[PDB]
DNA sequence: CGGCCAGTGCCAG
DNA sequence: CGCTGGCACTGGCCGT
């Protein structure tokens, strides 16, 4: 259910998505990133229908994050028609993420 | 004999006011202070000591006080004042001779904490007086509410300046007597604080006379400066900067940016077990933040636009762009390209010098090609840093007179060699290295227009031929009866070695021969000749056999200094120099180098002194308002500006005569020679 | 930020 | 065990 993005598919998979897309900017060496990973795997299942969860590894895809002034990871960007609708940085818990998604969806 | 010191309003280059001075006279045993209106009287007292055939002791007076007084006397009193060289003593010059194994702050120009080893106390004090005085001044002001400006402590005379002037002299007097108490340089039977100048120079060790003459000549050289082509270097800077920018563009295309953790304070701990994970990036758990903002009793709380949420940890990161100057960056990108670092440093970092770069091999042909762009980039930086952007860049040092007045510590190296700095004119890129011609041509007599006729001057470059090998020949003459000394002058020695050693360039043969002569290992020898350790061994034995007296010389030196040895037990830890001084030996394996480098340094030192003296007694005047001007002394070479070609021809011939004179002066067992070149600049004259 | 200061390398003789 | 030197850059660390 989770979309594995790349620098070259980011534009059409996210910016032209036409729908709600939660993008997770992460890295294999970040503690918090590993923490929230399993939470996203489930958030995708549940919210399937009104939201798409996508991940972008900033090491393998170094060109996208800079355009959003990424200052910390994991960075969670909720995209809405090619425009950031909301941003939250940190390993939020299951509930917290839900609170965030319900409040912006 | 008198001991003196002055306080003026600025460094030599722009001093315009004499603030005060102090004189301690040995015959009266009293101190006398001269304030600003006493300037004329102060000068009178100095000249009086000269009329008595006496001596004047300053600490760093050769480079500062003496020239400063001449300048100030002319400006303020419109008087001609010129203390004669033979009447002056410099405790800094003496300290550097006697305590040649110690460093010093060069009168406060170098931070004391950056220097290795210990520092002589009185000299340290004298060197810190300016900064120390500035502290007092600044404190007294902020103690009075007033603000401290730029460096106002030197704008006007005041009683605290007077007191420091007095302390400098008492300290200089103490330093002097401590140095004079050195039996090796000053015979115990003579009270050197109670003799005329002729007795002082003739009764003390030869080295004392040579050091004072060298310092007096070299201070003059500094004042002369080296005519510099500012325009050509600014243009070179543009060319180099353009190339740097283009290399950066290509390299940053090849090696893209990336993120690294930065600014993390908290330790990341396993959420399950809870154990600290020090290998994971530091994190940052925020305290402020939530989904919504504090309330709203059944009416949707306003969403918190906040980017964080208290409790949820994250890893702070910075975006970093590939920097070709960073060995770390280069290391990261190349290993990521499959490079397997072979050699590392004594700290766990992979070596990233030109040898390894040239040998790196990666599969991706683009990155494989970027390795050459990196080599170029680093070299370009070396040139830019030295010529324009570095703290000691030539462009930052050009004076208003269009010259660079590089500084010289006449006896800064333990062996008796001099050191150069601000900027170091003894490390200008060679004409055969990238951009060398442009760098070298920018330093030249042609860039100085005569003050009267406006015509450019000419340059005379003279360099001692195969200096240290002739020194070797000399010292091993007692073992081979002058065999090598005779063979050495059969055609050029370095060119001959080049051929036999089958080396590419004449310069490469020099780096080889001296690397070999001074203990390079089989491997190092290989590196120098661009081969392996096997080729290193071949050349080692091949040249040792040719002249087995080398081993004999090496053995005698060892038997003279060591009795056993890690850690060494010394019989005596110094070599007696050609002029009698003690030359501190740092290590048994560098002893031969100490012996030969010292001999060559003292020969060259007496050489530049004798050359100038011979020119003077021939009628030539030293200065831009005269016939010739020393512009630089780089170990065994002098570059001299000359008003005319004829004078250049005479300087070149005179330099040769003087060299032969030095050889005869010390009964050298190898004939000494020089090679001279006339031309407009340093690219042609060396 | 700008002095300090180790590490590393390279320039010359 | 090349040795004698100066100095530029990066990157860690700390205080106006
Ligand atoms: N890599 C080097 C080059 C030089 N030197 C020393 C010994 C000689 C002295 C002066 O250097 P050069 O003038 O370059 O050497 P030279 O033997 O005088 O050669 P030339 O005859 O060409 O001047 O510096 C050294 O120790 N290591
Ligand atoms: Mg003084
Ligand atoms: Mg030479
Ligand atoms: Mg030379």
């Amino acid at each position: 259910k989770i979309i594995h993005l790349t620098d070259d598919s980011f534009d059409t998979d996210v910016l032209k998505a036409d729908g709600a897309i939660l993008v997770d900017f992460w890295a294999e060496w970040c503690g918090p990133c590993k923490m929230i990973a399993p939470i996203l795997d489930e958030i995708a299942d549940e919210y399937q229908g009104k939201l798409t969860v996508a991940k972008l590894n900033i090491d393998q895809n170094p060109g996208t994050a800079p355009k959003y002034g990424i200052r910390g990871i994991p960075t969670l960007l909720l995209f809405k028609n090619g425009e950031v609708a909301a941003t939250k940085v940190g390993a939020l818990s299951k509930g917290q993420l839900k609170e965030f998604l319900d409040a912006n969806l | 004999m008198i001991v003196s010191d002055i306080e003026a309003n600025a460094l030599l280059e722009s001093v315009t006011k004499f603030h005060c001075g102090v004189i301690y006279d040995y015959s009266t045993a009293e101190y006398v202070s001269y304030r600003p209106s006493d300037f004329g009287a102060y000068l009178d007292a100095l000249e009086a000591e000269v009329a008595r055939g006496g001596l004047i002791v300053f600490h760093n007076g050769h480079k500062y006080d003496v020239p400063a007084l001449t300048k100030l006397a002319k400006l303020q009193l419109n008087r001609e004042f010129h203390l004669p060289r033979e009447n002056c003593i410099d405790t800094l010059v003496l300290s550097r001779l006697i305590h040649s194994n110690l460093k010093d702050t060069d009168m406060g120009l170098l931070r004391s904490g950056k220097l290795p080893g210990a520092l002589e106390a009185w000299g340290y004090r004298l060197g810190e007086m300016k900064g120390e005085y500035k502290d007092d001044f600044k404190r007294m002001l902020e103690e009075q509410g007033e603000e401290y400006v730029d460096g106002m402590e030197w704008w006007n005379f005041n009683e605290e300046m007077m007191d420091y002037n007095v302390q400098d002299v008492v300290v200089t007097k103490a330093l002097l007597e401590k140095l004079l108490s050195d039996k090796h340089y000053f015979p115990p039977e003579i009270d050197f604080t109670d003799v005329g100048y002729t007795t002082f120079w003739s009764e003390s060790l030869e080295a004392v006379d040579i050091e004072h003459r060298a310092a007096w000549l070299l201070a003059k050289q500094e004042r002369n400066g080296f005519p510099f082509d500012t325009k050509a270097i600014e243009e070179l800077y543009v060319e180099l900067a353009a190339r740097r920018s283009e290399l950066l563009r290509k390299l940053t295309e090849t090696f893209g940016s990336w993120y690294q953790p930065k600014g993390g304070t908290e330790m990341f701990c396993h959420p399950r077990t809870g154990k600290p994970l020090p290998k994971y990036p530091r994190i940052k758990t925020p305290k402020v933040g939530g989904i919504f903002k504090k309330p709203e009793g059944r009416e949707p709380c306003e969403l918190d636009t906040r980017e964080y949420v208290a409790g949820a940890p994250y890893t702070p990161v910075e975006h970093v762009v590939f920097n070709p100057s960073s060995r770390d960056h280069i290391q990261k990108k190349l290993q990521e390209a499959g490079w397997v670092p072979t050699k590392y440093t004594d700290k766990g970092a992979p070596v990233v010098d030109d040898e390894v770069l040239e040998g790196v091999r990666v599969d991706d042909p683009e990155k494989q090609a970027a390795i050459d762009l990196i080599k170029e980039y680093l070299m370009i930086q070396k040139r830019i840093g030295q010529s324009a952007e570095g703290d000691k860049a030539w462009l930052r040092y050009v004076a208003e007179d269009g010259k660079i007045h590089g500084s010289v510590n006449p006896n800064g190296a333990v062996t008796g060699r001099a050191t150069h700095a601000f900027p170091n004119l003894a490390q200008i890129p060679g004409v055969r290295s990238p951009y060398g011609e442009q760098c070298r041509a920018a330093f030249g007599a042609e860039h100085h227009l005569d003050g009267i006729t406006g015509k450019p001057w000419v340059q005379a470059g003279i360099d001692a031929s195969g200096l240290e090998l002739r020194c070797l020949a000399h010292f091993m003459a007692r073992f081979d009866n002058g065999e090598y000394a005779h063979e050495i002058l059969n055609g050029d020695i370095h060119t001959k070695n080049q051929i036999a050693a089958e080396l590419p360039t004449r310069d490469n043969a020099k780096t080889f021969i001296y690397g070999f002569l001074y203990g390079a290992g089989d491997e190092k020898i290989g590196q120098i000749v661009g081969a392996g350790k096997e080729r290193g061994k071949e050349l080692k034995k091949k040249f040792l056999e040719n002249t087995p007296a080398i081993a004999a010389l090496r053995e005698s030196i060892q038997q003279t200094l060591v009795e056993s040895s890690q850690q060494v037990k010394w019989k005596r830890r110094w070599i007696k120099g050609l002029d009698g001084r003690k030359v501190h030996v740092r290590s048994p394996h560098a002893a031969l180098n100490t012996l030969l480098q010292s001999a060559g340094a003292l020969i060259c030192k007496l050489w530049i002194i004798k050359t100038e003296e011979m020119l003077v007694e021939k009628g030539l005047k030293h200065g831009w308002d005269g016939d010739f001007a020393y512009m630089a002394w780089v170990h065994d070479e002098i570059q001299v500006g000359c008003r005319t070609e004829e004078i250049a021809q005479v300087v070149i011939e005179t330099a040769q005569e003087a060299m032969r004179w030095v050889g005869d002066h010390w009964n050298f067992r190898c004939l000494l020679d020089t090679e001279g070149k006339m031309g407009p600049n340093w690219a042609i004259c060396h």
